[PDB]
């Protein structure tokens, strides 16, 4: 069974967004009014599944084949998952979902008039390796009109989920891709007070691993909460 | 200050979240292995239960969209990580609320005791995670139950919830379903019975 | 029949890319070694045809419609042309061409192996309104490889040509899109010597110009040689 | 000094400019109305000619995917902007080589005399903008005609060109097809005999 | 009637103060705590009225004559109505009142010690020109205390309404004074997020417009929403 | 990205707002002509309605210095824009609540049906934007009939409301008084029961 | 975007690089073991073959000081990396042109078949790699056998070549030197019949 060996750096909740951020208006009745309650990290906390026996598909990361050839622009989404101390995650969840190369989800409840594409179902999952490297084949996808305000317009972004070594670990993020100038006029980008902060979620264009004449490449790195040996506890 | 390399900010989960974390749900083909919301195969050892409920907002509507994940000892209290569908018992699992009823479930078996860093033993509790459009950063909670009440008094993490009155808020409601042991537990995300969420 | 009353301010061949620019390697043998020759304005280089009378179908401007719809992100390019003293150009042929939302070119050469868009063609025309005004409606094209250097891109474009009031003003260009971060390692880009000439390529997002729950438009205004009356001569 | 605005900066027409320009030849379906290589109706005034050539690169090889833009007086000398598909004659048209050959045609009468701006009149010809991947802005020439030796002779703006024997590098071939006259005009982008570009 | 032929650019909610202010105190229990619903615009609200056939009086808009001469600095405020596009608004109505020279409202609730001046009203109307003109003559109005903080002042201020060519144009705001020390301490003009914003509600001083030995003059300039034509809908 | 100029900013209206929106209600001379609650004359055509209401602010309390105007289609479903005392019937008008009683009434005709962008009729609605101290950017508001529950449910605008329950705060109550026909709306800024507010 | 660390820039080999990776052509002693232009033992598997040449400048003229490096399969199409003297074959050899003369020379095999990435059989060809004073950068070409002409005209890489013409150039010719089988590659740097350089 596991065992409570590792304690996590304390979340900085001025870094991530705040509960409560109007503009994204959905967040006003989905928010707490009462302050979150601190607890000391225990063997509950401290622990998480380890997911190197689940059994992953072939194409499970390659959304280009897992669901004819997708339309849009084909890349390759990698990257490294590494904890606040810059060591390697190795072994870890990486699940992803996103829209067509439209901006078109392939779910009951997107009404969206841009079409869905018969070729492309959106979700991918990887496991990291020993160095923490991941890497998605996919096409990119377009931006999403929302009813938020009354011209309100997703940039295009990919979903992502990462497991980590614990449930404190676990999060829920959005990559969004270099030079959208739609990323500074989301109210739900802006959820995030920081504009440094804002900066961890681009992706960079990466020509080193592209595959010339085939499809580019974007590099994402996720940071997870940097985990630590106990001490004198 | 020693300043370390910022952690990933969060996103919300956006209501689409079935198609990458609950592709039935989302109404979408399935693969060889999913991480469901059945974490004790009918031959796992403990006692077998039924978990259900409702997640509602500020206004006392039905949150139609929410996505939970799940953290719990098996019957021996004891942390089972190597995720596998062939086990017995998985102390991970999933659930979301139906688009229509907007009520989650989860099959598995009542958590042993686990003792906190001190060494004093926690009432039995499955940790939740809570997952969803307007969520920004996810909503931690525990599931303690109702039939526990001599455990739940002792709990050294229950008794760190200042106000007596807000603990109750974290305790599930034994029922039964087709004659199957069932406990409820509702969420409410924000005001008047507002669910204690925890930060660690 | 047409009339030599008017005289064009000369093209400044520096701010116009040069004939040879060798990272574009199609431009080495394709580039005359011998200086042009300048000529004074006469009838035959002032004037032009007006296309006032040609007979434009009703979708000739609408790339959604005139080849199901296709799969992209759904946008209007719009704008306007003016000549160099600010004049709008009115009832002028403005045409387009461009590739669909993976980069593919629906033309027999193109042997990319992104997929064609059975709903897409790519091509427009619009005659401008007594104001200069022109719009059309596509999907925004993806980035193309090409065999230039060994991983080569070429930015998100969109071909355009304006006639103008002669064959003096008649120009050929190309449409890049705000943010596009391949824009700065195109070697047609570079074509270009001023990084302000390169500016004037860039087609801005343009959120008052979209249509909510439905496409977003793009901003690019065109600038022709200035036209004058004769005067002295 | 008074600067204006920027005249927007031109770009390479790019391999695939017969998909926007020359729609039967990028093999697609063409509209109603298209601009193409036949500036005159058998029923127009004028001397009916064919014209035909080759467009060659640096290293003398044919340059298959150029796109070509004319301009010319009717047989009376007159330009006739008022595009029209009615028209018996069109001053404009637009022509391309093929992808197998190399060689384009246009399908016109031979234009008559106009005047420069100073009342010289100048010798028929045929005003001419190539276009083509590898160009990054598009040559103006000219065409002339072989059987106009004399009225060549006085050009002003052949004249211009100082050195004589640039001046042949405009001048078309007269020769016969099917029996019907026609004339032979080769560009020669760069080398020997590279053809008269001009800047106006 | 009238008919859906235009469509206004979305208000920008972040730029017009926001609902909760809490340091002007009567908005707090005054602010909806649910978010406002987007909707898409119909002919509901892309039409409104034109009050062209409004019987104005001769001195609608000389409020040194509609109600001896008032005692206090006479004034002459005038300005344009333009859309966001810059395009004048004609046959506009505009409305406004203000306190008298001393800070007193002719109005039954307004208890300051400040006496009522005897000729004067404090209310005008004036419909816009071809040009988008409008211009008022009155007096410049005094500062005006209020129960707030213990100690808060209102600037000098005059209201003002502007319908504009449809309700979604309709707007109500306040002109404030060049100089006007009292200006950056209010709360109601803090309510407004950006100091940009502000500057636009400072009238000028304008000498070119003033009457020798007679009046000052001061320019108040109104921007509304942009309106533009449907397209592709 | 394009960034055209700055719509110029809103202010509350201030409590002194009926000095020069409603005179009479300052307690002050009218002049000749006035725009007030009376949009439709004894002899024009349509069901003649009173409309009434109270406002409230989030402690429950009547808001006495609140100024409404109102945007509505003659029985036709037509808008009459061209503003006209003459006219039987105008579209446009404006009341306020009396410092007393804090209750506004308008005088007009049940509008008829008009259609939305797409073609979809909507339920006849009275559109109204409230103004008042404490309101610094006016709220709109759409007033929706009881008797008219068929066409409610179909209305492409009221189906935009997410919650049923919040769709429920826009319907008008139907009444009489002095054996007229009225309908009730009230308004509740914030709080329990508070009114949806329109962004267009 | 992402950028890597720069590669260390190119520099000319100057007139001396005969010195450090040609001894005996610098004259100079050499050590125990040099790397020269013996790729092949007489008791080597394969056609056992002479390759010879000259390069030339721009202006016609033999470049005397020239180095050149070759990567080739042996007879079975195999690259053998693993370095050593004591090796019947070596895929690697490093060659000069005689100050005199100007001509370098190469004893190796007829190269075996390799595969393309995308596993399309290339035609038998060795791989060059020039250096010299003038050159900043070394430049990339490709030796192929007139005898194959078969493979030839199936090739990937020659295939790549747009033009034709162009192709040619990198075609080795056949002859005999002392009735032994050779083949003569010459290499023109600048001007007609310029060889095909490449980028990889
Ligand atoms: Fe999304
Ligand atoms: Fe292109
Ligand atoms: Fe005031
Ligand atoms: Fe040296």
């Amino acid at each position: 069974p596991a065992q409570d060996n590792s304690r996590f750096v304390i979340r900085d909740r001025n870094w991530h967004p705040k509960a409560l951020t109007p503009d994204y208006k959905t967040s006003i009745a989905r928010s707490p009014r009462q302050a979150l309650v601190s607890i000391p990290q225990s063997i509950s906390e401290t622990t998480g599944p380890n997911f190197s026996h689940l059994g992953f598909g072939a194409h499970d990361h390659d959304l280009l084949l897992n669901f004819g050839l997708p339309i849009g622009e084909r890349i390759i989404v990698a990257g490294r998952v590494v904890d606040q101390y810059g060591k390697p995650v190795p072994n870890t969840l990486v699940e992803m979902w996103q829209a067509n190369a439209g901006g078109r989800y392939r779910h009951k409840n997107d009404r969206y008039l841009a079409p869905l594409d018969p070729n492309f179902g959106g979700v991918g999952r990887c496991l990291t390796d020993s160095d923490g490297y991941y890497s998605f084949r996919t096409i990119k996808p377009g931006p999403y009109p929302w009813r938020n305000g009354p011209n309100d317009w997703r940039p295009a972004h990919i979903h992502f989920g990462i497991s980590g070594p614990s449930i404190a670990t676990k999060l829920i993020t959005q990559l969004y891709f270099e030079g959208d100038p739609l990323i500074p006029m989301c109210p739900i980008v802006k959820s995030i007070a920081n504009p440094e902060a804002v900066q961890q979620l681009i992706a960079k264009l990466d020509m080193n691993n592209a595959n010339p004449m085939d499809c580019l490449a974007y590099r994402f790195d996720i940071v997870l909460r940097g985990q630590r040996k106990t001490h004198f506890e | 200050p020693i300043e370390l390399l910022p952690e990933t900010p969060s996103q919300t989960a956006g209501p689409y979240v079935h198609i990458g974390l609950a592709l039935e749900a989302a109404g979408n083909p399935t693969r060889d292995q999913e991480i469901w919301n059945r974490l004790a195969k009918p031959d796992a050892p403990g006692e077998h239960i039924l978990l259900l409920g409702q997640v509602y907002d500020g206004n006392g509507h039905l949150v139609r969209d929410s996505f939970l994940e799940v953290w719990q000892a098996d019957a021996n209290g004891e942390y089972q990580d190597a995720y596998n569908l062939e086990n017995a018992f998985n102390s991970f699992g999933r659930t979301a609320t139906t688009f229509d009823a907007g009520e989650w479930t989860l099959h598995t078996v009542k958590p042993g005791v686990v003792n906190n860093a001190a060494g004093v033993p926690m009432a039995p509790h499955i940790n939740i995670s809570l997952f969803a459009r307007g969520i920004n950063i996810h909503l931690h909670t525990r599931l303690y139950f109702d039939d526990e009440a001599q455990a739940n008094a002792k709990c050294p993490v229950l008794n760190l919830i200042e106000q007596p009155q807000r603990r109750e808020t974290l305790i599930a409601k034994r029922c039964e379903v087709d004659g199957k042991t069932a406990y409820r537990f509702d969420i409410r995300i924000q005001g008047e019975g507002e669910t204690v969420f925890f930060d660690f």
